[PDB]
């Protein structure tokens, strides 16, 4: 394109002129036909739009249908003849309220986590400096358009997508674009067929870091490399996430559940003698009966639990349910360059004293040193401090050294700090050996070289210190500093140098050359006047001092975190645009690469053979390129991903990155990524978790990211997979605590209806179980530690094991609720009888009982009753009924701590707030059933003590069958009862 | 999920056991729940209530009861006889169970004062109950009038309270029945009121009720009150309240308790 195009085909295509530029009006003209030079913002959503969708999701819709039935259903009774229907739109209106509180709670949510990200989030005009007509002006970067003459210099972001036709030492930082972590010289040579990888295309929105250059606007605004890549991430599908998938999958249990059940007892109801109509309300009422109130509420609170939990650790969701799809994760995709290291060019490896050291290259310094007590350590440490025009930024003592801002060439920066943190004071110690000649670094001479002056008084030698290529500084050097000695080189010397040199760039490091050469007091006396442009002074035969290579390493807390996450069954995968030798390197560094895998290549090197003659099943690491993986199909992409568990993707393009999630979530996985620049934004969208690093990462990924770590410390995923196993475990025992009273609230009306007894249980202390009562202990399970080590288990099986199946269903309804069930009616026989009706009479007693013109209907001892005092006595039902399923609750919340360890092995006391969750559920019931006036407003009466007590055996039954099935389980893995009873 | 070999992802003979565990639990759990009625039956006691906590003060009703929509309204046509047949009829059926036939099982009460029985010395291990015939109420006993005073305009309206196990009404005079308009009429004068028995009241040797095993032949006494001055062609509130130290007739949620309210309209 605009790069293989020379300078005589282009300067015609878009009416420009490589040395003056655009006409001003031609510029105008083209201003109106492409649109200004910048990226179109998103199109976002409106607040009420965004709110709307917080009232969606398969538990809200459920919600939605069973108020829509309600209001059906009391349309029917009140269009027939029925009464006593204010039941049916207090279900309705508790329904809505609980999915509209539930929506508001969650849009609080994002917008506080929105608010947090878009704090970092700055805004500066960005200006640029254009020739038109000869003319050379400060323009604003959005006036550019294609055909432009720009000038750029270093410190400058680069305007637009631009052609370079002049360039002197011009270098950009394209880490954000790019996956390249070293800076890039810019040349008007073209160097290769991909604009991706030539040095005459400069891109928009990457920095200049030094030197000068010229070119001419080629593309604009969203048709350059970045707004292409902002449109491919607009195209990329968010998909739903685990946790919603698994909410989907339960209502589609309990609507098959409540089908079944309305379909049976309309059938019943058919049979028993009612009508169609009353038999279809029937039906209605027991569907709308099994759709939890109070479950949304609960669900909604333990995961903005754990997202406070995960907030306390500087890692922020965006939404709550990105808080459990780290725990599901079974893949992460991870970029390098500025996600696994620190973008940033370190010191690693010196070799001296015939030896490979290794520097500390964490940012807290918190590793593992060199040894610094040898004369030839003196002397390159002086060599390298001396010989550098690096210097910090002023107003600079509290900010660490690794994250100082200083003034120079990066790897004049990296020396400098290194210097800073090994010798101490480097601008001390260079003010202390005064400079008399000095001689930049150039293309040609490919050296640095300076002469100074030595600190003691006494010693009148000038001190020569040159840094430069290895090979082009050991074409000088005839001596070598080894141990404190200045040794002849005797080809030995000569071949360890050439091997430490290879073995540092095959490590993927840019290498150094160091050497001194003390001037004679005879010849270079002080004084001396040292000429630049005669070379009076000696510039060979001089003394090697070492090799110093640098890299970009990793953050400190990464390899362990990815060795955490490999641990617990995760494959890590590294996704970068870096070169392959680099990226092998990193990854060997982090611990995606173990300590004796091999590649094909590795395995060829050691045999002796080509490459191809090896197996590929022996290789357990593999590196694929982009230009090896764009000539790849699924088929042989998903081959090379099962064969090699260690995988490196190198030179990967944004697309590309998209295209490796793809196949990974074909695979039937779970994938997160983690990145932090422009070209993994596609990729972070994709994914079912995107994490972008807060500090270091770009508003395009930060923005993809459903989560973002703020402090950019990485061993926070090892605490998002860590959390995230736990809200899935706790989340699991909340569902089971909170569907087991559902069975003991359905009952009494079934019952009611088909055997015509006095109403056990009314819908209004049917909505205190459901919304006052129950969602402090269903909430407080969210506090229990786990049952054994969570992070050395495997993760989950997504088609497999789901948060509610068949055996928590089961055995929460029709075991635990029918065990509830039976202490509610034989507290309300017991309530019945001792206040005179037998449980006999009681049968088939409903239309006497609720008939307003009967007023002396008698009891089993002949008394009559007036229907005031009949609808006492079940008023003193509901409340017998309500207390036999909270004390019923009480064991079942204890019993529902632990899914396989005994309660006396995980601690009945552990949880203090599930302790707090009981003493509040008791104090709520009491205050209910005994303050004055509740009679009359919530028809809760002040019962005997006696009826307290009726359930209570019911409740120990409860705890010592749960106890005895969890240790059948325990002592009989794989067994019948393990298969069957374990949930 | 249906299949030949693994229906609903389970197979045949594991469905087996686990319908068999599913049957054992609800058995043994039914078992339980039928052995904590037994023990309740067991527990209660067969003459007297534990509890009486919604039966402090008794109800009272009215015959013949006819309801409208909030309550007991009676409206009749002196002319027209169709109009107060039903209500007569219901006042005959309602007196038959009354008769000296019906009352067999009942003995001579004479005593005026509490019939306090500590002992079962009735036949087949009971209580005695005494007699209330229907010619205790004169004029409104269906003889000699088989109206009840409704074809002269002048109906009576039967007042029975709610027989309660052990209750007392209070013994310093027998409870009374007092019925008057619930809003005068500012024209009219004050309701007039002729009482059967005499005064209204329920003799003391009714009390107390000592429940149906006890007493299976017991019947509640019974105040028939004839009113004399009711206007024509105009809807008047009529109350009836028991005059009692024990009964209370405040209870603003029970309108029976102690008292009964009806709305009555004559038309000429
Ligand atoms: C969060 C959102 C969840 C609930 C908030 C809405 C409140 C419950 C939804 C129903 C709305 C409603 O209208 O509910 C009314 C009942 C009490 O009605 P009442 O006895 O005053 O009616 C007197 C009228 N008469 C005499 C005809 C019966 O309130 C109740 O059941 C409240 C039941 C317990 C709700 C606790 C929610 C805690 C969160
Ligand atoms: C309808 C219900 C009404 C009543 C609701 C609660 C009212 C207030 C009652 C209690 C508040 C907490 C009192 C704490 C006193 C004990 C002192 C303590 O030592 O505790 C401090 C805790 C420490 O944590 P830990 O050691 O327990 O964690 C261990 C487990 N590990 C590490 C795995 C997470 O600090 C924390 O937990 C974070 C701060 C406390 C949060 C837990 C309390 C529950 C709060 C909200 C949930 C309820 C929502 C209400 C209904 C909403 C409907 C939409
Ligand atoms: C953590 C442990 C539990 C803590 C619970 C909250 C504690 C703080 C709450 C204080 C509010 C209540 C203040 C005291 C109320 C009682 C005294 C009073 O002054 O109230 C009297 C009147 C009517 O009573 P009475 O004696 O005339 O009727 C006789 C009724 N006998 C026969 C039926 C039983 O009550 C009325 O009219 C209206 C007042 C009714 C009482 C509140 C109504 C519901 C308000 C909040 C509860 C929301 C659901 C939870
Ligand atoms: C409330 C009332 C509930 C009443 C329920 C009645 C249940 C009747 C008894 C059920 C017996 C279950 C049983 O006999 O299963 C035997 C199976 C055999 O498996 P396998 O040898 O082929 O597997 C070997 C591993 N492989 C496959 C790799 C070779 O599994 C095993 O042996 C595992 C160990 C069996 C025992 C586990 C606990 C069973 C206890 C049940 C009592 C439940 C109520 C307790 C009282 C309630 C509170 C008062
Ligand atoms: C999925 C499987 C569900 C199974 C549910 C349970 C099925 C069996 C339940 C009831 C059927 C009858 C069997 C139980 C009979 C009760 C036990 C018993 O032998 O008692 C004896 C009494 C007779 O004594 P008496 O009065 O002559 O003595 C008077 C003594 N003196 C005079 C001193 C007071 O016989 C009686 O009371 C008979 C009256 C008992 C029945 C009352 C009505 C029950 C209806 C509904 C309750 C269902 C609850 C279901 C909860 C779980 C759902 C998952
Ligand atoms: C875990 C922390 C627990 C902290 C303590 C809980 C709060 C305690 C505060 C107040 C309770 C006492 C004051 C209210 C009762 C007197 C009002 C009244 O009048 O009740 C009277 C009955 O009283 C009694 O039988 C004696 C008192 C017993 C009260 C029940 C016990 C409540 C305690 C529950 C805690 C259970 C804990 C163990 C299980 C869970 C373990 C984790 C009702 O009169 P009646 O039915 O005869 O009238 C009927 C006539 N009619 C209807 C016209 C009014
Ligand atoms: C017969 C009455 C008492 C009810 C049935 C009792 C049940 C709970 C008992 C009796 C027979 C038992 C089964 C006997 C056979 C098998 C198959 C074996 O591979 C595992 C145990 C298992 C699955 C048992 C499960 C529990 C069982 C079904
Ligand atoms: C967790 N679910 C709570 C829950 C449990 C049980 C239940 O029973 C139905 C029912 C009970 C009572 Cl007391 C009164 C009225 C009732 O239905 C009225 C009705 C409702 C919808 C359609 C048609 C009719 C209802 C909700
Ligand atoms: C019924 O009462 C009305 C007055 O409301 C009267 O006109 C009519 O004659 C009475 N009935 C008969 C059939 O006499
Ligand atoms: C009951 O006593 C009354 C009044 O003495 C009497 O008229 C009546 O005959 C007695 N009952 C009998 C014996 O039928
Ligand atoms: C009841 O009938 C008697 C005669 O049998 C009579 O003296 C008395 O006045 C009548 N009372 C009324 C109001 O009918
Ligand atoms: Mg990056």
């Amino acid at each position: 394109n605009d790069h293989q195009l020379s300078v005589a085909e282009l300067e015609q295509k878009y009416q420009t002129s490589a040395t003056k530029g655009l006409s001003a009006s031609l510029a105008a003209e083209l201003l109106l036909r492409d649109g200004p030079n910048a990226l179109r913002p998103p199109r976002g959503t409106p607040e009420y739009v965004k709110f709307a969708r917080q009232l969606a999701g398969g538990l809200q819709c459920l919600m939605w249908v069973a108020a829509a039935i309600c209001l059906i259903a009391f349309a029917i009774q009140a269009s027939e003849g029925d009464l006593t229907t204010d039941d049916n739109l207090y279900l309705a209106l508790a329904l809505i309220a609980v999915v509209v509180v539930t929506g508001c709670f969650g849009y609080y949510q994002e917008f506080k986590s929105t608010n947090i990200i878009a704090s970092f989030k700055n805004l500066v005009p960005q200006q640029a400096t254009v020739i038109r007509d000869g003319d050379k002006f400060q323009i604003n970067a959005d006036q550019l358009v294609v055909g432009d003459l720009v000038e750029m210099k270093g410190g400058d972001r680069v305007p637009a997508d631009i052609r370079i036709l002049q360039a002197q030492g011009c270098k950009v930082d394209n880490s954000s674009l790019t996956g390249e972590s070293e800076p890039q010289t810019r040349s008007p040579e073209c160097t290769h067929e991909s604009p991706l990888e030539t040095r005459n295309i400069a891109f928009f929105s990457t920095m200049c870091l030094e030197g000068t250059a010229q070119g001419l606007v080629v593309n604009t605004g969203d048709r350059t490399i970045i707004g292409r890549i902002a449109s491919l991430a607009s195209g990329v599908e968010n998909e739903k996430t685990p946790i919603a998938i698994e909410i989907e999958h339960f209502v589609d249990i309990i609507a098959g559940l409540a089908i079944l059940f309305g379909a049976t007892f309309f059938i019943v109801a058919m049979c028993i003698g009612y009508t169609f109509l009353r038999a279809m309300v029937f039906f209605m009422a027991i569907v709308v009966a099994y759709v939890p109130e109070g479950l949304l509420a609960t669900v909604t609170v333990c995961l903005s639990l754990t997202a406070k939990r995960l907030a306390s650790k500087n890692c922020v969701v965006k939404n709550l349910e990105a808080v459990e799809t780290l725990g599901s994760t079974s893949v992460i995709c991870s970029d390098k360059t500025g996600t696994l290291t620190q973008n940033r060019m370190t010191v690693s490896h010196l070799w001296f004293d015939n030896h490979i050291h290794s520097a500390d290259t964490t940012e807290d310094q918190s590793g593992q040193t060199f040894d610094q007590s040898s004369e030839t350590w003196r002397a390159l440490c002086r060599v390298l401090t001396l010989c550098n025009r690096a210097a910090f930024k002023s107003g600079q003592d509290a900010v660490p050294v690794p994250k100082r801002i200083v003034i120079g060439d990066a790897s004049e920066t990296a020396l400098l700090k290194f210097s800073e943190l090994t010798l101490g004071n480097a601008m001390g110690y260079r003010e202390r050996f005064p400079k008399v000649c000095e001689i930049p670094f150039n293309s040609t001479n490919k050296f640095q070289l300076s002469i100074h002056t030595l600190e003691d008084p006494r010693d009148p030698r000038h001190v020569l210190v040159m840094k430069g290529a290895p090979e082009r500084v050991l074409e000088r050097c005839s001596s070598i500093l080894i141990k404190g000695q200045e040794l002849p080189l005797d080809e030995q010397w000569r071949e360890a140098f050439q091997t430490a040199y290879l073995s540092l760039g095959g490590l993927g490091e840019r290498v150094l050359g160091f050497c001194q050469l003390y001037l004679s007091e005879k010849d270079y006396p002080p004084g001396y006047a040292f000429d630049v442009e005669a070379m009076n002074f000696p510039t060979s035969g001089l003394c090697f001092a070492g090799l110093v290579s640098m890299i970009d390493p990793p953050r400190a807390t990464v390899p362990d975190a990815v060795l955490k996450c490999r641990t617990a069954g995760i494959r890590v995968i590294m996704v970068t645009g870096d070169h392959p030798i680099t990226a092998k390197a990193i990854a060997a560094s982090v611990g995606i690469i173990s300590e004796g895998s091999e590649t094909v290549e590795d395995i060829a090197a050691r045999l002796r053979v080509p490459v191809d003659q090896v197996n590929r099943k022996d290789a357990r690491a593999c590196v694929i390129n982009g230009m090896q993986l764009k000539d790849m199909d699924p088929s042989e992409l998903v081959e090379a991903l099962r064969t090699h568990p260690e995988m490196v993707f190198a030179r990967t393009s944004p697309q590309q990155k998209l295209v490796i999630v793809e196949s990974c979530q074909r695979l039937g996985a779970i994938v997160a990524v983690t990145g932090d620049g422009v070209n993994d934004s596609p990729a972070l969208k994709k994914a079912d978790i995107g994490v972008a690093m807060g500090i270091a990462g770009s508003d395009a990924a930060k923005n993809a990211a459903d989560m973002i770590l703020l402090d950019d410390n990485f061993a926070s995923i090892v605490t998002g997979v860590e959390q995230g196993r736990l809200i899935f475990d706790n989340l699991k025992k909340s569902i089971a605590y909170t569907l087991t009273k559902n069975i003991p609230e359905l009952t009494p009306y079934l019952i009611y209806i088909t055997v015509s007894v006095p109403l056990p249980l009314g819908c209004i202390t049917i909505l205190f179980i459901e919304l006052c009562t129950d969602i402090f202990p269903s909430v407080s399970l969210a506090y229990e530690k786990a049952e054994s080590d969570i992070m050395h288990l495997r993760p989950r099986n997504p088609k497999r094991d789901r948060l509610v199946n068949e055996p928590l269903a089961a055995y929460s309804y029709f075991q635990i609720g029918a065990i509830q069930s039976f202490a509610g009616f034989t507290d309300y026989f017991t309530a019945m009888a001792q206040e005179g009706w037998f449980p006999l009479l009681c049968v088939g007693l409903r239309p006497q009982w609720e008939n307003h013109h009967l007023q002396d209907l008698q009891d089993s001892y002949g008394q009559e009753w007036t229907f005031g005092q009949r609808l006492y006595q079940q008023y003193t039902c509901y409340t017998v009924f309500f207390i036999s399923i909270e004390m019923c609750q009480i064991a079942d919340v204890l019993i529902r701590k632990t899914r396989r360890l005994s309660a006396f092995q995980q601690g009945f006391f552990r949880n203090r707030i599930l302790v707090i969750a009981i003493v509040f559920q008791v104090c709520i019931g009491c205050f209910l059933c005994y303050c004055p006036g509740m009679p009359n407003i919530f028809n809760f009466m002040p019962i005997r003590f006696q009826w307290w007590l009726v359930p209570m055996p019911f409740s120990l039954l409860i705890f010592v069958y749960d106890e005895i099935r969890k240790l059948g389980v325990r002592c009989c893995p794989g067994s019948w009862w393990d298969q069957e009873l374990y949930y | 999920n249906p299949d030949t070999g693994q229906m609903l992802g389970r197979t045949l003979s594991r469905w087996v056991w686990i319908s068999l565990y599913y049957v054992a639990f609800y058995v043994v759990m039914s078992g339980i729940f039928a052995l904590c009625i037994y023990v309740l039956m067991r527990t209660i006691d067969p003459y007297t209530p534990d509890y009486q906590d919604q039966l402090k003060s008794p109800g009272v009703t009215l015959r013949p009861d006819v309801y409208g929509e909030k309550g007991l309204d009676i409206s009749y046509n002196v002319s027209d006889s169709t109009t107060w047949a039903g209500l007569a009829h219901t006042l005959h059926r309602f007196l038959a169970g009354y008769s000296p036939a019906a009352q067999e099982g009942s003995i001579n009460c004479t005593s005026e004062k509490y019939f306090f029985q500590e002992s079962f010395l009735a036949p087949n291990h009971t209580k005695f109950s005494c007699k209330f015939t229907a010619d205790m109420l004169q004029n409104c006993s269906g003889r000699p009038d088989p109206t009840f005073g409704f074809a002269e305009g002048k109906p009576c309206f039967i007042i029975k309270m709610n027989r309660i196990v052990k209750f007392l009404p209070g013994n310093s005079t027998a409870p009374r029945v007092d019925c008057a308009f619930l809003d005068q009429p500012r024209d009219g004068p004050p309701l007039q009121v002729e009482y059967f028995p005499a005064n209204g009241t329920y003799s003391l040797h009714y009390f107390p009720y000592y429940g149906k095993k006890a007493q299976p032949h017991y019947s509640n006494p019974l105040v028939a009150a004839k009113l004399l001055n009711v206007p024509r062609n105009r809807d008047v509130v009529i109350v009836c309240k028991i005059l009692a130290e024990h009964v209370s007739f405040d209870n603003p949620h029970d309108p029976y308790e102690g008292k009964v309210e009806f709305k009555l309209k004559i038309q000429k």
